[PDB]
């Protein structure tokens, strides 16, 4: 029943500083650690999320992690940084610095033993854990490096609690690091067979909807991470509070995965929309739909009518009528039936949650897995080697120790994805 | 002469709410189980309170949460309201073994501390979907211990059908041709709905085009009260479960009859219009009020129970079933002369308050077996077929501890159902 | 027609204050010991002031300073309160020998003034607890002197069972094992319970997930009560101290009966349901309501009394009677037939104001002797070999005077005594 | 009944000053020596360590021990100085410096005879006592060379009392006499056969718990014998108050040691933790007892979990249930197997009082019996070989007449518990 979120580099700070701004925002929390809502359920199922210390006070159950205090103070500078106890800040001195080399295989790795003690005890603190959550990204040092050395010592110590993570994918025209598909490819070799469950997010699709869509001309990374938390937080929710259906994200997961080795989530968002169509909305089942069919609505850069579906899942938030869900997932497998793969009968599943999204009568997140997940991968690929031949940058990494011979495994584990893919593509 | 109620999933319980909610409304039992006032179903007390004589088993806390702080919170005990802390995640592998298996003891003796408060059990009714975790997995489980404690009892199930078009579970159709090698063989008789058909009645007879699943649960309500509450009322035909049982499966395979339920009409298409008893037994032969997407005309009847509400003459049954027998064409089995079974109550039809069926004078109930089930099973085994081809979500189920060719054999069984349906298809 | 309580040790003292609590309950007695309107427990005064015939018994001034402290230190006299001012420490060398036996001789001087105050001595029980320095050293120190001076009165020792999980006490196994030695050779009866399997109790039946040894003395004493006050108290079967004795003990070994009580139900747990005599007792045959962690289901029985308060019709135990002998799996020894005392009382069934359990209008309390307590000693044995084996914490014993051999002896007592549990589970 | 409490050494005299300035705030005993508390039992068990002197002056049963004047009259000048009457301060001229040999051996032995006198006169003053407690350093001078000589007087005087001392172990760190191993290890020749029980403080785990948990930059020793004296104290008041378990100091001792030489101990404590985790706190049974288990809240540097455990002794102070406390006590055994030793069954003992410390709804204090304790005899027993084979500073030793086969005797008798422990340890 209850969940541990890790968030680590700066990416996954800073998504995480929206993420619980917005749980908080569910339960009616207050900023400074206090409950002052006004509902049943806001108190109800707050366990997942939260510890009640002495006095109502809510502890988020998350461990902030980095390599460098200055973002950490950040964060704890702001509103909810004060909700976050000092016991879940763990980090260090000096960067990463954007290495994996040192966040996983060298000095990050010394800081993560003390990450592990504080997991420990959270792990403790909870009654039964249903799994674990953690944010970052692919391309980071910390994200990604250090991120995913922790992954795999959760995973040992919990096989059967649910891992997964949501990570910021590098963007094909935005990478920081001249090795970002270097650090990817490394994440890739790790963490897909340590992992449940991956998300796919592109900032540059991002971007695009925030412009596409709701018309913005002023973006900062916290209003796109607020659109990413509305994901993240729209699949928990409903796994806490009164529902209709399926109300449990093992039971996503289960339905989600049909290989061993192909989980990659593509996510998206309705409604999502500027204020001035919203005075020529309707909002009605059929509405969500074709919001959340849209590839313009998804929030990864893939394009899922390029690929085949393999799975869908169609989240809904509010009241709704079961007929009309079921039916306009019908058609939409009906319509679309050129992209749903053959091997599964009726492969877009829904779940459905009576409680709306505060602000919104009705709300859905997509979730999918197509088979044009791979192209990403291709893109990452083809750079790697590219970089690969030329040791770009690796003798920072392979003077940290790290070995070709292991990024060449990892290059034909990318490739391995792409050609199960197409295995499943057909 | 007592029965219990056992409402696995939240199907099985949501559901239940309105069947205890329309038991509430038959004889105006309060809230927190002050009766003023049917023993067979619920427990007295000394304050005269009554308690409704079920289990309710979700293994995730939320849809008994929602009893809990509803207003029927009081009439439940708290022993009856039964919870895990997870779930089957829509796998049979978790829901009848790895999970369910684990809180299954606590909820039969919850069940035997019931069955010994029975004097005269006559026997149970268990309220659950074909699809899910709890519903059809943790379902199955019990049935394979109800059925040794309770070898003699009415072993009667009620299922939500999967609907062809809508369905929000991926592997629905592995945990449905899992629950068939694992029901047939237990259960006594099976029945079940589709909540697509049930949509077109709303929308036709009712003339609703947003139902809910509130909506959805009255209506069955209504059938199932047919069956439970006014079986224990009075009437010329006084007809029990046990006797339902007796008089619906001819075969020791299951069968599985299918509901239909005609007065389903909204109070503006009540006015202007009489109906007869005949003429509601007429709706009741009709594709139209058929509560699951399968055709009538397709298959062929093996069995025919019609179940009387209120304003109904015998006199006036006769002269139905004379036309249903000759006029339509109902075609039958060979095997079977019409012996339809014809209960008579003269208990009247209920009504819940702010629901959208008319207050009806007569009302009947409909229960057939037809041969064009084997066409239900003929969509699942496709649906399991492709997904077990590819073995897609096949990882969810083993890594329980299932086996592959154990589901090869389920499917194998529903194949078996399916030629047995093809036996009794020809006549004989 | 007079008996005498001791309380020896915190647990017997504690025990006490929720006895002598209930007892004030049972007439309505005031802290002063007014009381205005149960002889056989206490002793009048012109003032109408009745004292409770009790001693208590504590090394450490402490416990006793709590008692003369409350409000109950009106009702007892100050000779009743005993106390000294050094421990036992956990350890029967210095509780039975060391420092209790410096104190005991005052200890039975008031004893002896209380039997002298009594005029038809029936007897009395001593509450302790198996484990510690006074709850079991001292204990056994004075059964030393009172099976002398009051050898034909009923010697009846009401003990704290040594939770298997839980202890505070690391040499409990060897108090436990040298109380063994010389309890049995001169107690004719001791009964046990386990806090542990009380707790299981407070969280199932009375909903309470944090029990204090306050509300755990509550449990206590209503079974006590029933044996205690209503045995007094009129019945139609009116059932005396010498009788339990007489009709609950086998051999000339002790036997140690143990407690099962049910009704244990919370207010709300109450409501909505309606307790019969047989359902009550159907429920005293329930592991879940035995009182120690042993299996009710591994033994055998040889002995079993049940005591009855408030609304009992004799009719309707028998037939209850009738179906716990036939329909249970309950299995005895040959030896004995199924003569069951049945003690019918009609004094009703009492509740502490502001205490867990509901008002009942009807009771039953359950003795039993079963062949599973050999898998208790069996728990003792190993626990008191391992550390005798290391010879651990030994010193503490030795430089009191306790010599090995000893407590070699004292073990193979109890393997003496596990043995002829053996020999009864023998059927002949 | 009662107890007698002996200070000595400039450590033991600075940690009696914050035990006794406890002892009268548990009961409401003011600075001055005139009681003004407020509950009966603030008077009612007084008399374990407090003569009433007529007036309703409290005087506490304790002899402040030292060879320097200014030491005792730094102590006489804070509050409760004023308490402890002047009868109490015995004390020579000039010093030891730190030297076994002058505090035991020679010039310290010439005070103790007044020390005893007063002892005597004190025992007299008693009805019936329990014990006596000394506080000291084992490194010190007369800390623990004059305290020694003392203890073996007192113990040949009362065989029936509890001898028990706290003493202040030389941390791997800091060491102050060069040295001061070599006082250690002939304290050890001398205490522990003469004692019923000794506890190891070492104050750079001290140092760490400080930072650690408590998160404090600034303190000092009083701040770090404040969490002495918590340990000190929360012992002996349960004797004195009420409770439920069994309370008292003599059965503690008896529950705790298996073997007549081994009787080391380990304190721990809890809760303790800062402020701003307060708010993030929940106060529960389990909540102490992870505390109490965990290592580092060891006042000991040791490591529990590398040794054996061999006894433990949880007391509880506050409300608290039965069941849950027995629940998790079973629980840790059960855990933490792999560290008990198997000859004792449930190896975890508790003990439980009703009152808590001022100020905290609940407390518990740790205490146990470990084989890891050993490793600070090897330690020591190491670095006195090198000392003894240069006989660095032993011409001041042997110049007072400390003989060298004395110490070989010492040496071996270290290594005698060492060997014990490993007998034990299995
Ligand atoms: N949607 C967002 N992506 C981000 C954000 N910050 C960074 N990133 C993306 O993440 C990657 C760079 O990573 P970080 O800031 O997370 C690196 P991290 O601090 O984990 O490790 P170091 O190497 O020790 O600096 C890259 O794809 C950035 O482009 C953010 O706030 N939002
Ligand atoms: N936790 C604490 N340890 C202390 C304190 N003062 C000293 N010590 C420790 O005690 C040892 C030094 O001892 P002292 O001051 O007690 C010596 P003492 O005055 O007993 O004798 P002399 O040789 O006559 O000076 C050493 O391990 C110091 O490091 C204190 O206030 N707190
Ligand atoms: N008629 C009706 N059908 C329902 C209701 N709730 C769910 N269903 C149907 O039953 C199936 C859903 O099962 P779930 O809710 O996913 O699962 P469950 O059977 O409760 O058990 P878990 O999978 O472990 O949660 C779908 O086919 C739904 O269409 C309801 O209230 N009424
Ligand atoms: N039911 C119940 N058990 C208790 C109570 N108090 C203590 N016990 C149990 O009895 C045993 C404790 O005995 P102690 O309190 O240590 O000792 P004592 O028998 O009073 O005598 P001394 O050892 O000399 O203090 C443990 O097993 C406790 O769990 C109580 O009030 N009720
Ligand atoms: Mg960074
Ligand atoms: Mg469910
Ligand atoms: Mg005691
Ligand atoms: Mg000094």
């Amino acid at each position: 029943r209850e969940i541990v979120h890790i968030q680590a580099g700066q990416c996954g700070n800073q998504i995480g500083a929206k993420f619980w701004e917005v749980i908080s925002d569910e339960h009616g929390i207050d900023p400074t650690g206090s409950y002052h809502g006004d509902s049943d359920l806001q108190l109800e199922r707050i366990n997942v999320y939260y510890n009640e210390a002495a006095g109502n006070k809510y502890v988020p159950r998350a461990i902030l992690v980095d390599l460098e205090p200055g973002t950490m103070d950040s964060v704890r500078s702001g509103p909810f940084g004060q909700i976050f106890r000092p016991d879940n800040f763990v980090f260090g001195q000096s960067g990463a610095g954007n290495n994996w080399a040192k966040g996983h295989y060298t000095e990050g790795a010394e800081l993560v033993d003390s990450v592990l003690d504080v997991v420990r005890k959270e792990s403790e603190s909870c009654d039964c854990l249903q799994g674990f959550q953690l944010t970052h990204s692919l391309g980071g040092g910390t994200g990604s490096g250090m991120g995913t050395l922790l992954i795999s010592k959760i995973r040992e110590e919990y096989p059967d609690r649910i891992m997964n993570t949501f990570s910021v994918v590098p963007s094909p025209k935005v990478s920081d690091t001249v090795v970002e598909p270097y650090n990817a490819t490394l994440s890739v070799h790790q963490l897909v067979e340590n992992t449940d469950e991956t998300y796919c997010i592109d900032n540059e699709a991002l971007y695009d909807i925030c412009f596409r869509t709701l018309k913005l001309t002023t973006p900062t990374y916290g209003d796109l991470n607020h659109l990413v938390s509305a994901t993240m937080s729209g699949v928990t929710t409903c796994l806490r509070f009164p529902g209709q259906l399926n109300a449990d994200l093992r039971k996503l997961a289960v339905n989600m995965v049909p290989f061993p080795r192909l989980h990659f989530f593509m996510p998206g968002f309705a409604p999502l929309t500027s204020r001035g169509s919203q005075q020529y909305r309707a909002l009605t089942v059929p509405e969500l739909t074709q919001q959340m069919f849209d590839a313009k609505n998804m929030m990864a850069a893939c394009d899922p009518r390029h690929g085949r579906y393999l799975t869908v899942a169609a989240v809904f938030r509010g009241r709704m009528s079961m007929k009309e869900v079921d039916e306009q997932m019908l058609n939409v497998q009906n319509k679309n039936s050129s992209y749903f793969v053959e091997w599964i009968p009726n492969n877009v599943k829904t779940a459905v949650c009576d409680i709306p999204p505060r602000g919104l009568k009705m709300s859905a997140t997509f979730i999918g897995n197509s088979t044009a997940i791979q192209e990403l991968f291709k893109r990452i690929s083809e750079q790697f080697t590219a970089m690969f031949r030329r040791k770009a940058f690796l003798h920072w990494y392979t003077g940290e120790g790290m070995d070709e011979m292991e990024f060449t495994e990892a290059e034909s584990n990318m490739n391995d994805l792409v050609s199960e893919y197409q295995q499943y593509q057909d | 002469r007592e029965c219990i109620s056992i409402h696995v999933g939240q199907a099985g319980v949501q559901i239940g709410n309105a069947c205890w909610e329309l038991y509430c409304l038959e004889h105006g039992i309060q809230p927190d189980g002050q009766m003023p006032s049917f023993n067979t179903f619920f427990s007295e007390t000394g304050a005269g309170k009554h308690v409704p004589r079920a289990v309710f088993v979700d293994l995730e806390p939320t849809v008994i949460d929602e009893v809990r702080t509803g207003t029927y919170r009081q009439l439940f005990h708290p022993e009856q309201l039964i919870t895990g802390k997870e779930d089957a995640a829509n796998n049979y592998a978790r829901g009848h073994y790895t999970i369910g298996k684990e809180i299954i003891d606590l909820v039969l003796d919850r069940i035997r501390k019931l069955a010994d408060q029975c004097t005269g059990l006559q026997g149970f009714s268990v309220f659950h979907s074909f699809g899910g975790g709890t519903g059809s997995g943790f379902t199955s489980l019990l049935m394979e211990r109800l059925s040794v404690d309770y070898g003699k009892k009415s072993k009667l199930e009620f299922s939500i059908y999967p609907a062809p078009q809508v369905s929000t579970a991926v592997v629905e159709p592995y945990n449905s041709i899992l629950t068939t090698h694992t029901t047939l063989e237990h259960s006594d008789c099976a029945f079940m709905v589709d909540n697509e058909a049930i949509y077109d009645i709303c929308r036709r007879n009712l003339d609703i085009e947003r139902p809910t699943y509130t909506n959805l649960n009255r209506l069955i309500g209504q059938i199932v009260s047919s069956i439970t509450a006014s079986l224990r009322f009075d009437g010329a035909l006084n007809v029990d479960l046990t006797e339902f049982q007796t008089n619906l499966v001819p075969y020791p395979r299951g069968h599985f009859p299918l509901a239909t339920y005609a007065p389903v009409i909204s109070a503006e298409k009540a006015y202007h219009e009489q109906l007869s008893v005949a003429e509601i037994t007429n709706a009741c032969f009709e594709p139209a009020n058929q509560m699951v997407k399968c055709d009538p005309r397709h298959g062929k009847y093996m069995a025919c129970c019609l179940l009387y509400r209120g304003d109904v003459v015998p006199k006036d049954v006769n002269a139905a079933i004379a036309t249903i027998k000759t006029k339509r064409t109902i075609q039958f089995v060979d095997w079977c002369p019409t012996g339809f079974k014809v209960g008579i109550n003269y208990e009247p039809p209920t009504v819940v308050p702010g629901g959208d069926l008319a207050k009806v004078q007569r009302a009947v109930c409909m229960l057939s077996n037809t041969t064009a089930i084997a066409e239900a099973w003929a969509r699942l085994d496709h649906k399991f077929d492709l997904m077990y081809a590819k073995r897609a979500f096949v990882h969810w189920y083993v890594g329980e501890g299932m086996e592959e060719g154990e589901f090869s054999e389920a499917r194998e069984d529903m194949a078996a159902l399916e030629k047995d349906y093809e036996e009794v298809g020809v006549d004989s």
